[PDB]
């Protein structure tokens, strides 16, 4: 499939290269990230006019 | 300016020989590559790696 003939000869061939399957997703994010305090608004005691 | 040498000045005739009267054997020595690096390239891993 790299000559792209059906008999090879006798001799050493460079073929394509191996390398395993990259397969899952990653993605990571610093959790340091913080709610930001919401709360303050919507459990809020008294709302304004 | 680039001196190209001591100028010398040889005395030639026309009855008159200069024989050397001895010798000297002198190992000098010459460098020569023969061959190079043998690379190889993988187009898929190169331009379009992963
Ligand atoms: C060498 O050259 C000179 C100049 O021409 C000449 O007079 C002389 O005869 C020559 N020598 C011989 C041996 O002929
Ligand atoms: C020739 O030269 C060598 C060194 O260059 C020296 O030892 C030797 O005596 C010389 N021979 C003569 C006959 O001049």
């Amino acid at each position: 499939c790299t000559l792209k003939s059906f008999t090879v000869e006798k001799g050493i061939y460079q073929t394509s290269n191996f390398r395993v399957q990259p397969t899952e997703s990653i993605v990571r994010f610093p959790n340091i990230t913080n709610l930001c305090p919401f709360d303050e608004v919507f459990n809020a005691t008294r709302f304004a006019s | 300016t680039m001196s190209l040498g001591a100028e010398n000045s040889v005395a030639y005739s026309n009855n008159s020989i200069a024989i050397p009267t001895n010798f000297t054997i002198s190992v000098t020595t010459e460098i020569l590559p023969v061959s190079m690096t043998k690379t190889s390239v993988d187009c898929t891993m190169y331009i379009c790696g992963d």
